[PDB]
């Protein structure tokens, strides 16, 4: 088929990049990063090791508090406030790239992260009350 | 070959309905219809594509509809700037956009 | 955004072959097709053809099949998502019945069914 | 609304604290904890970094072997042996705080952790046999 | 009952070992591995700490990109290409041990890891399209 490679679809449309997410997901913790000798290269490599797991788990932490654990494409119950981006679907997924999309959605990325957070807290509270009978 | 309405008019607040039809060569159920607002001798404007999808910023009063034999363009709630000439267009994903005859509104 | 400035509106006489330019700004010139449209007075507006500033692939109507040369030169990176481009247009067995206003319009989307659709137009040029 | 803050409902009832779990969940790995210089403050901070991820994953490990991955309120199939606490529901969730509750359930916290563990091993074995047709 | 212990069923049949997976799952991050003094034993222990979490997460990363997050026995949609092993079920789960099974499936372990990877990417894309109505 195609298989562009790691970040190979960085310039492709959002919909086309949304079909090769495993390509980036698997390289978020591996690479080349057995004794711990504290030389100038050893201290350098140890930090490179702790830094990878740290950043990897911070993304999985947010993915957990949203109810999206172990997911690449999860859907939510947070509606799209058009003040975030009034662009239409066809001019988003068949037009923009993820890089320029993140550039314009950047202001509201912290707002959306809160709506996904409490929506998961209330949804799990709803599921518990439904299983109380 | 893609015939449009001869002409028609309305009034401020009312609505219009432009027509666009043709034979099996350029219409319809296996083709997409785009509606261009085109003042004579000026920069045109894309109003609606894919039979009924509006372009970014097009007023919601513009609406497209496609039957199995003729595509339509409704222009509800008229305004002064509506006095232009409209042209329909039939296309597929990998071809050309055969324009229409024209419709003075 | 996006701008497409066209060449001058000079005139020639039958038998010749004129070149029409179209300079783009405010958008990545490679990401969208470039269409050539003709609005003659003695005919309905005609779609002449589009070309890919990225892949070089061109597609013109059979009425212009062996009479028109469509060319574009490579863009110039301005920012990460902005570039300047240029598209060219020529006619072969040219007469005076091809008189009218000529436009250049870029594609609509980068993918889907309405990819090459002329969406953003130029100011046009008057001919012979 | 309310929003008491991190540990803000530590003195509230168990039911009231059971509505602000995301407030504590998000601060279990972040904070302020870019080169690795091994000074007295650098060694101190590096340990602070490894210690956070270590303790964070040990809680997620137990949450995984119970079938509660990425959950804040998951329900189980382990019935409540009244010898753990004969208190009634109304005098638990509308009365006690999580601190004093953990103080009295402390003896059986290792007993319950085993019942949730093998209940998940047997449940996944049951689901496999049900999908064998 | 039985309870053989950590790796206690290493020589048992695959089916018998497939009933005590929690026994190995819980010891993949704990053990004995509070200040960070960088002595010969301190540097040695710090590496032992980072090495455990690193290897633990690499297994959970693959388990995530396969849609098996927080699972001990998950079923997939990747059929068994008999060129991997033409052995029958009864002579696999009531005969072989996991050690000798991994010895003969070792060549195709990277092939199977790719089929489980894109099967999860396409399945989540299918679930999104089904919830688009
Ligand atoms: C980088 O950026 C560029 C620019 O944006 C991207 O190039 C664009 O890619 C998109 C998607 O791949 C293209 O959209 C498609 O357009 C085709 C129309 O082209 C067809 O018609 C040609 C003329 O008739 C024909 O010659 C072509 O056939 C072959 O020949 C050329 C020769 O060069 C060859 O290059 C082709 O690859 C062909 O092998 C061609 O078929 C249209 O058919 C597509 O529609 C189908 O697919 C969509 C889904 O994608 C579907 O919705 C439709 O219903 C239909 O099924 C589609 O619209 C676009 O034309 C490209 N060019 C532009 C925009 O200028 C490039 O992909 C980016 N790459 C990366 C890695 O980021
Ligand atoms: C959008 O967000 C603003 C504040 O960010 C809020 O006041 C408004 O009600 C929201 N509207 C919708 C439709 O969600
Ligand atoms: C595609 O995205 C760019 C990003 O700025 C935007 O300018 C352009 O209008 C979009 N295309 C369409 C057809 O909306
Ligand atoms: C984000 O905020 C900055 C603050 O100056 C503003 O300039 C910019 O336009 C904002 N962008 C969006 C998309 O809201
Ligand atoms: C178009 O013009 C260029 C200019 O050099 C030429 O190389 C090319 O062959 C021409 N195209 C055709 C089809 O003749
Ligand atoms: C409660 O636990 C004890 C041992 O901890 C056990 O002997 C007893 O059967 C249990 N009773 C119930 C009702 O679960
Ligand atoms: C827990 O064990 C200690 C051991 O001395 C005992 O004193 C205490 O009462 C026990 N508490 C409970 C709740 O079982
Ligand atoms: C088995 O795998 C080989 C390559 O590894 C492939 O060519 C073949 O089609 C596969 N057969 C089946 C039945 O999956
Ligand atoms: C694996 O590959 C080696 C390469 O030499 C080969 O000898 C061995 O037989 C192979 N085993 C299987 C099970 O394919």
């Amino acid at each position: 088929a195609v298989f562009l490679g790691f970040l190979g679809a960085a310039g492709s449309t959002m919909g086309a990049a949304s079909m090769t997410l495993t390509v980036q997901a698997r390289n978020l913790l591996s690479g080349i990063v057995h004794l711990l000798k504290l030389t100038v290269w050893g201290i350098k490599q140890l930090q490179a090791r702790v830094l990878a797991v740290e950043r990897y788990l911070r993304d999985q932490q947010l993915l957990g508090i949203w109810g999206c654990s172990g997911k690449l494409i999860c859907c939510t119950n947070v509606p799209w406030n058009s003040s975030w981006s009034n662009r239409n679907l066809s001019e988003i997924w068949d037009n923009m790239t993820w890089l320029q999309w993140d550039k314009e959605i950047s202001n509201y990325t912290q707002i959306i992260y809160g709506l996904l957070e409490e929506s998961q807290n209330q949804q799990e509270k709803n599921e518990q009350d439904l299983l109380a009978l | 070959v893609l015939t449009q309405s001869a002409s028609v008019s309305g009034s401020l607040g009312q609505s219009v309905t432009i027509s666009c039809t043709g034979p099996n060569s350029v219409c319809c159920s296996h083709k997409s219809i785009s509606w261009y607002q085109w003042p004579p001798g000026r920069a045109p404007t894309l109003i609606i594509y894919e039979d009924n999808e509006r372009a970014p910023g097009i007023s919601p009063r513009f609406s497209g509809y496609k039957s199995y034999w003729s595509a339509y363009l409704t222009i509800s709630d008229l305004r002064p700037e509506d006095e232009t000439t409209y042209y329909c267009c039939s296309y597929t994903h990998n071809s050309g956009c055969v324009f229409g005859t024209g419709t003075k509104v | 955004q996006g701008q497409l400035v066209q060449s001058g509106a000079t005139t020639t006489k039958p038998g010749s072959s004129v070149k029409i330019s179209c300079k783009t700004s405010g958008y990545r010139f490679n990401f969208y097709h470039i269409n050539w449209i003709r609005q003659t007075a003695g005919r309905g507006p005609e779609w002449m053809g589009w070309i890919s500033p990225y892949s070089g692939d061109k597609n013109l109507a059979p009425a212009f099949q062996d009479r028109v040369n469509m060319t574009t030169d490579t863009e110039v990176p301005v920012t990460s998502f902005t570039s300047t481009g240029a598209a060219y247009m020529e006619i072969r067995n040219l007469t005076s019945d091809d008189t009218g206003t000529y436009f250049c319009a870029k594609g609509l989307l980068r993918d889907g069914s309405s990819t090459w659709l002329p969406y953003l137009w130029g100011q046009g040029t008057l001919l012979t």
